[PDB]
């Protein structure tokens, strides 16, 4: 299954370097336009994120195990397109900064592998039809 | 000067073997998608074959499956079509075309190489016409896995030139083209008005869109478009 590895890939380097705040083919251009397109959306919507991380008060490894619930919830309540793809993973980002304050990086991990486990299994016909992570990449592209 | 040049096309014998190419200047070539279009001599456009920007997703017309294949190389910003076993039925001016990551229209094309070896699934009517001020309505007529799932794309060709994007996103207008123009869509079947009709107005109009069951692009017959009684 290589769009689910492909995607997890893309997915953990991204919020691993959010946390952190130190960068490290196809999988190459997908990340430039992630941390453009993702830190972009982070800001623009700080208001209703903020929001959200304090209405799910995470504060142990317990917490990020029952996120999987919320994110089915929400993210399948209307129409998919490529913005709500990256306020997914834009948000899954700003959880994952919220982690390293309260010492739970462990957590960075896991709850990347979940964010991944949503895309790929409610939305795979979706994804394949937009040409994957090249499409993801010709979408945005400025 | 953002441009798309052919070359390769000439006179070859039937089950010979020629390729092209297609080199891009003035924009990130390893950014877009690409398409190859044919037109048969006086007839009309024909969609062959697509590459994604890392060559992953690629995609071919059943007219051309097992003979032609579809390469890239960004490092030197060619795009290529090797044409093994050419059949009579493959005689055209093949044309090179890029597509915009954000709405799937053709909105840059190059001038064509002619290639000489020696039904369409979108339905419009053969010929319109009217009079200076005028309005005009075109039709194109899908179904349930192209117009009706997908956005509808529309193209001008003046005699004797390449095709160019007039209408993209169903009823959206690029720059450089004229408000007369205007589209939409409704079910399966789509639009295309022209309120006022002017002299330079006088050309071919063709739609387009991606077909889900066919994994192809599927494009309409054409219509004649005739300005009549002007001076
Ligand atoms: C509310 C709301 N109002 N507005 C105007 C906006 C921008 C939001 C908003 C806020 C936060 C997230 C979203 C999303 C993504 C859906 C999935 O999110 C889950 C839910 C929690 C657990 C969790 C943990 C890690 C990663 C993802 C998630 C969407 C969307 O699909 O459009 N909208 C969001």
């Amino acid at each position: 299954d290589d769009l689910y590895r492909q995607s997890l890939e893309i997915i953990s380097r991204y919020l691993r370097e959010q946390a952190t705040g130190s960068k490290d083919a196809a999988g190459r251009r997908a990340l430039e336009t992630l941390r453009r397109v993702g830190d972009g959306v982070q800001r623009n919507h700080e208001t209703a994120f903020q929001g959200m991380l304090r209405k799910l008060d995470i504060k142990n490894e317990d917490d990020v195990k029952s996120l999987s619930r919320v994110m089915i919830h929400v993210f399948s309540d209307g129409v998919t397109n490529w913005g709500r793809i990256v306020t997914l993973i834009s948000f899954g980002a700003f959880v994952a900064k919220h982690l390293k304050t309260i010492n739970q990086e462990s957590c960075i991990e896991p709850l990347a592998e979940s964010i991944t486990d949503v895309l790929v299994r409610t939305k795979r016909d979706w994804l394949v039809k937009q040409r994957g992570w090249d499409g993801f990449v010709e979408f945005f592209h400025v | 000067q953002v441009t798309l040049k052919e070359s390769g096309g000439g006179l070859v014998k039937p089950g010979g073997s020629l390729r092209l190419s297609c080199a891009a200047s003035g924009f990130t070539f390893s950014s877009y998608s690409m398409n190859w279009v044919r037109q048969a001599p006086g007839k009309g456009l024909e969609w062959v074959s697509s590459i994604s920007s890392s060559s992953s997703y690629i995609y071919y017309a059943d007219s051309v499956k097992g003979r032609f294949t579809i390469s890239r190389d960004n490092a030197k910003n060619s795009l290529y079509l090797q044409m093994n076993s050419l059949r009579a039925e493959d005689t055209a001016v093949y044309y090179c075309a890029r597509q915009v990551g954000a709405t799937w229209a053709f909105d840059i094309w190059g001038q064509g190489t002619l290639v000489t070896v020696s039904q369409s699934v979108l339905t419009q009517p053969p010929s319109a016409s009217g009079t200076p001020g005028q309005r005009v309505t075109i039709s194109c007529s899908g179904s349930s896995s192209n117009i009706g799932s997908n956005t509808v794309n529309w193209y001008q060709q003046l005699p004797g030139t390449a095709p160019k994007l007039l209408i993209y996103s169903n009823n959206q207008r690029p720059s450089g083209v004229p408000d007369r123009f205007s589209g939409s869509k409704s079910g399966t079947s789509a639009s295309l008005a022209i309120s006022g009709l002017q002299s330079e107005d006088e050309a071919d109009y063709y739609c387009a869109a991606w077909d889900d069951s066919l994994n192809a692009w599927v494009f309409g017959g054409g219509t004649k478009l005739t300005v009549l009684g002007a001076a």
